[PDB]
RNA sequence: UACGGUGCUGAAGCAACAAAUGCCCUGCUUCCAGGAAAAGCCUCUAAGCAUCAGGUAACAUCAAAUCGUACCCCAAACCGA
RNA sequence: CGAAGGUGUGCUGUGAGGCAUGCUGGAGGUAUCAGAAGUGCGAAUGCUGACAUAAGUAACGAUAAAGCGGGUGAAAAGCCCGCUCGCCGGAAGACCAAGGGUUCCUGUCCAACGUUAAUCGGGGCAGGGUGAGUCGACCCCUAAGGCGAGGCCGAAAGGCGUAGUCGAUGGGAAACAGGUUAAUAUUCCUGUACUUGGUGUUACUGCGAAGGGGGGACGGAGAAGGCUAUGUUGGCCGGGCG
RNA sequence: AGGACCGAACCGACUAAUGUUGAAAAAUUAGCGGAUGACUUGUGGCUGGGGGUGAAAGGCCAAUCAAACCGGGAGAUAGCU
RNA sequence: UAAGGUGAUAUGAACCGUUAUAACCGGCGAUUUCCGAAUGGGGAAACCCAGUGUGUUUCGACACACUAUCAUUAACUGAAUCCAUAGGUUAAUGAGGCGAACCGGGGGAACUGAAACAUCUAAGUACCCCGAGGAAAAGAAAUCAACCGAGAUUCCCCCAGUAGCGGCGAGCGAACGGGGAGCAGCCCAGAGCCUGAAUCAGUGUGUGUGUUAGUGGAAGCGUCUGGAAAGGCGCGCGAUACAGGGUGACAGCCCCGUACACAAAAAUGCACAUGCUGUGAGCUCGAUGAGUAGGGCGGGACACGUGGUAUCCUGUCUGAAUAUGGGGGGACCAUCCUCCAAGGCUAAAUACUCCUGACUGACCGAUAGUGAACCAGUACCGUGAGGGAAAGGCGAAAAGAAC
């Protein structure tokens, strides 16, 4: 599903407005993209989907303080 | 004339039957709405 | 009748099983060939035979 | 519990046989009882070929409410209504009148 | 069929029309109602075992019980199975 | 011989011709639109087991369960009230 | 010593209504003043049930066709038996699959069912009746397709799909005549056989797979030739002399 | 040889009559078309509703089709009867 | 507990039992086929077919047990690839599916109304889906207030159809503050001294309490009518019992009961006391939740439709300060007040009733009341989803009509 692994961002519903306020259902996204991510910590490459925030969030927390989120929650990475 | 009902057995067991039922979410549904209105012949079986 | 049962054991008990099965088998016998007046035998031996039963497994180890 | 058992000496209440003397033959799960020679119904027994075969016209007991029995003191010579109370270490039926065991 | 328990409870009873005195007389065969669930070497291992008497072979057929009416309701009888038992000569009871 | 049938015996029981849309034929001939699969079966070995197991043949012996089998079925029994 | 309800009668009130009373009915009813409403039906092509009408009218379902005698019976155009007649005969005969499910057979009954009568029946009731190593299913095998460990995808539901597993309408071992029951029979009996396995014995021995190869294994049309099923005649046997 | 010819089974349905509370909610009778093919048929399977499928008629999708059926929103709304 | 019993239509048969193993009632137990999450594999539900391991055998074959998937943890093992890792096998623990409503969350209509219609409405309704529990959610101020102060959350009544929102239309619709129900506060983000001193959690035991069977339980005769008396008449009696239901017409005193008084071998609930095992207070000083707050873009939610629009949420792009600091006080600034987010737990007052027990009703009384007073979700219809009836009353007693 195109949820992100390190976030939780999933796609959330929403309205389509025009200039009439004509309203009609859509869905925004997130931006995901599967990446392969360096643990250094395990020599070995760890492929991710992830969001480009996940992957902001990944560069500030680290990878492996992100990998120990994850098996603390299930999330078989 | 040939009449719309030309029965078969195997035809009614597959596509009305009770493992054609508890085969998808949706007919596990239908008997649990036979099992609550009571239905004595839950579905077409025997 | 269960009184004098638990004194036996279960050999004496398994045997009276088979006696009391051979005893329904032969009223069942009876019973379909027009013979045997006395119904009320059949639910005597089957009731024998279900407390013979239930002191073996009263006695398996339970 | 019963305070009219299977034997006891009843006399009737209400009824043709108001005042009639009988003795108690069957206890009915119904709540009724039949009483010798006391609710004679006179039947019409259609023939069997088989077994009692005679058509007859019988005349056989019928059931009466036990409500509409009293058992029969027998001293007072009245009737009489039952209460239980435990002798020794026993349930026991008393007239009561008199306190009497029966 | 090799437990005295289960050979107690195969046989039933014998079937009393005048196709069975028929296969009696002529064939030497005797039919027997027997448990849906005996399979036909257990009546056989049942008769040689409880009649004493030797067994040839042994036939079956199981009968589809009738729906009858009582007053309004339908009813349906159970189903029996019918074993022909072939002896090879000697019959007894 | 209970009119519904039963028990014993028992004649000749051959040939020629004709002849299928059926069999030889899962063939032959021809054509283009170029015509299932898989197992049983036969065979070969691998790992592996060998004066064992396993294989072939013969012979004996045993087993072959269970379910269906009634009856209608171009129809009064199925689909059509 | 007769409630409600029903049905008449009498009296009475401007009216909706009320009072009395006979008969039926056979156990509940309720003044008064207040209170509350599922409170008043002739309509809504209203709803349900009941009953009319048309009407003893139309029709009784293929224009294949009946007739008589006897029988049984309360009763016979319809059932049974019989003699004729007529109808089908690549079917209106016979065997099955499917589907139905006891309709099969016997006895018994005729209320309803049968477009009439019914003694008859696929009708009611009761009893009986289905017999397998070889038929068939199950089983081994797979097709389309379906399900689908993990997996990939997807807000959830779930979708697709690998390995696999199912799935016949296809491939895969073997039985024939004859006789028989009221009703079953390549299933029972008689006779004569065939297959696959297992276990043992004997003699000999390289045997072993989830793999390799072969085989299974396949179209349409057309043609000749050789055969049988089957039939026709003759012969033979038996009867016949109209 | 052939989307070849005549013609039965088989598949279809041009005409006419009958029938139209029918024997039948589309048939019967006489005739009619195709009849080795783009044929026909059995068994099973797949496609699902703004969807399918359609040698295309808005045809067909269980006697229902310019948006199926069932249930629900639902006592929709009804300036109309 | 008991003299009567072997469920019903439903008789009959053959029997059991009557002073205590008949039956009946209750508790703990036992057995508990096949299908169905169905779980050994398959499958047209109630069927087909196995594998392994034991123990049996007259060597024909038997009986029992285990064998699903996923997750977690563990052990053994184990590639490409030296390490390793994926992957494999096994064990142990747990889940799976059903179920009425209530609850929370993820998605989300249209008819309709606006007298047309698109914003708006209907409505975050119906519906689908996930998950939970006895309730759930929520919850201990980065809240309100107004320079006075309040002191977490939830529900009720007011505030008020007000302030506002609004094609300023149709319509939507607060809060402040007050009155009440019920209140309860805690922990981590770390150290040390003190150490098991609070606290529920299980998990034993004691004593009380109730549930699951049950015991006793008052007192009436005579006469009249009548098929029958409980009715009439007469004269009596009980009442902590005149609640009710029955009995041949209307019974306080015939019966069952009711008030009242009592009662449990066995199991169990909720409370208490107490004991084993685990969890830690108390002090002292430190520490104070970052891709977060905030912002831009697009959307949603707040009564509030972007409007002058604060505040919350966030899909996308960004991105601080960090107690000398930050958030809020409805654009925004300043000052003043007030609180301290980005980490969590938490009873009660609240919601609901598939089901059980008792009781009630100016509720129905067989075209009503449940669809169903009756063998009804049946018959019947329908491929199926689904639809869905009609049908109660002899009599006091069958005395159910011998002949
Ligand atoms: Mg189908
Ligand atoms: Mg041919
Ligand atoms: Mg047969
Ligand atoms: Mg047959
Ligand atoms: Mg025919
Ligand atoms: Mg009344
Ligand atoms: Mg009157
Ligand atoms: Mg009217
Ligand atoms: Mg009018
Ligand atoms: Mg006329
Ligand atoms: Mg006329
Ligand atoms: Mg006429
Ligand atoms: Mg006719
Ligand atoms: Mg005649
Ligand atoms: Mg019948
Ligand atoms: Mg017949
Ligand atoms: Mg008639
Ligand atoms: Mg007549
Ligand atoms: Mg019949
Ligand atoms: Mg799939
Ligand atoms: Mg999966
Ligand atoms: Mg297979
Ligand atoms: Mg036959
Ligand atoms: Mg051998
Ligand atoms: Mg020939
Ligand atoms: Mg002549
Ligand atoms: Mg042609
Ligand atoms: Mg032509
Ligand atoms: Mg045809
Ligand atoms: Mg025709
Ligand atoms: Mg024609
Ligand atoms: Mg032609
Ligand atoms: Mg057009
Ligand atoms: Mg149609
Ligand atoms: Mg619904
Ligand atoms: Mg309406
Ligand atoms: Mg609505
Ligand atoms: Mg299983
Ligand atoms: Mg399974
Ligand atoms: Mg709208
Ligand atoms: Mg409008
Ligand atoms: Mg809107
Ligand atoms: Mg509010
Ligand atoms: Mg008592
Ligand atoms: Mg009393
Ligand atoms: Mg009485
Ligand atoms: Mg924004
Ligand atoms: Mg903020
Ligand atoms: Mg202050
Ligand atoms: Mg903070
Ligand atoms: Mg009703
Ligand atoms: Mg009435
Ligand atoms: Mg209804
Ligand atoms: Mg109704």
């Amino acid at each position: 599903s195109r949820v992100c692994q390190v976030t939780g961002k999933r796609p959330v519903t929403g309205n389509n407005r025009s200039h009439a306020l004509n309203a009609t259902k859509r869905r925004f996204l997130p931006n995901l993209h599967s990446h392969r991510f360096w643990v250094e910590s395990e020599k070995r490459f760890v492929t991710l989907r992830v969001s480009a925030k996940g992957m902001r969030v990944i560069d500030k927390k680290g990878i492996d303080t992100v990998l120990a989120e994850l098996r603390a929650r299930g999330e078989k990475y | 004339m040939k009449r719309t009902f030309q029965p078969s057995v195997l035809k009614r067991n597959r596509s009305h039957g009770f493992r054609a039922r508890m085969a998808t979410k949706n007919g596990r549904q239908v008997l649990a709405r036979r099992r609550a209105k009571g239905r004595a012949r839950l579905t077409v079986s025997k | 009748k269960a009184k004098e049962l638990r004194e036996k054991s279960v050999e004496e008990l398994n045997t009276e099983l088979l006696n009391l099965l051979r005893e329904q088998f032969n009223l069942r016998m009876q019973a379909a060939s027009g013979q045997l007046q006395q119904s009320h035998l059949l639910k005597q031996v089957r009731r024998d035979v279900a407390r013979v039963k239930t002191l073996l497994n009263e006695k398996a180890g339970a | 519990a019963a305070k009219i058992r299977r034997d006891d000496e009843v006399i009737v209440l209400t009824g043709k046989d108001k005042g009639k003397r009988g003795k108690v033959k069957n206890v009915l799960s119904s709540g009724k009882v039949i009483v010798e020679g006391i609710n004679l119904v006179k039947k019409h027994q259609k023939p069997v070929p088989a077994l009692n075969q005679p058509g007859g016209i019988v005349e056989k007991e019928a059931a009466i409410q036990v409500s509409n029995v009293a058992i029969f003191n027998a001293a007072t010579g009245k009737a009489d209504r039952v209460g239980f109370r435990f002798e020794d270490g026993k349930k026991v039926r008393f007239f009561k009148s008199n306190s009497e065991t029966i | 069929m090799i437990r005295e328990e289960r050979l107690l409870k195969v046989l039933r009873a014998p079937h009393v029309s005048e196709k069975a005195s028929t296969a009696m007389e002529k064939s030497n065969t005797i039919v027997l109602k027997v448990a849906k669930d005996a399979t036909k070497a257990e009546i056989k291992a049942a008769v040689q075992k409880l009649f004493e008497v030797e067994v040839e072979v042994v036939n079956t057929l199981v009968v589809k019980g009738k729906v009858k009416r009582h007053g309004q309701r339908i009813g349906r009888r159970s189903d029996w199975k019918k074993a022909y038992v072939t002896l090879k000569e000697g019959q007894n009871l």
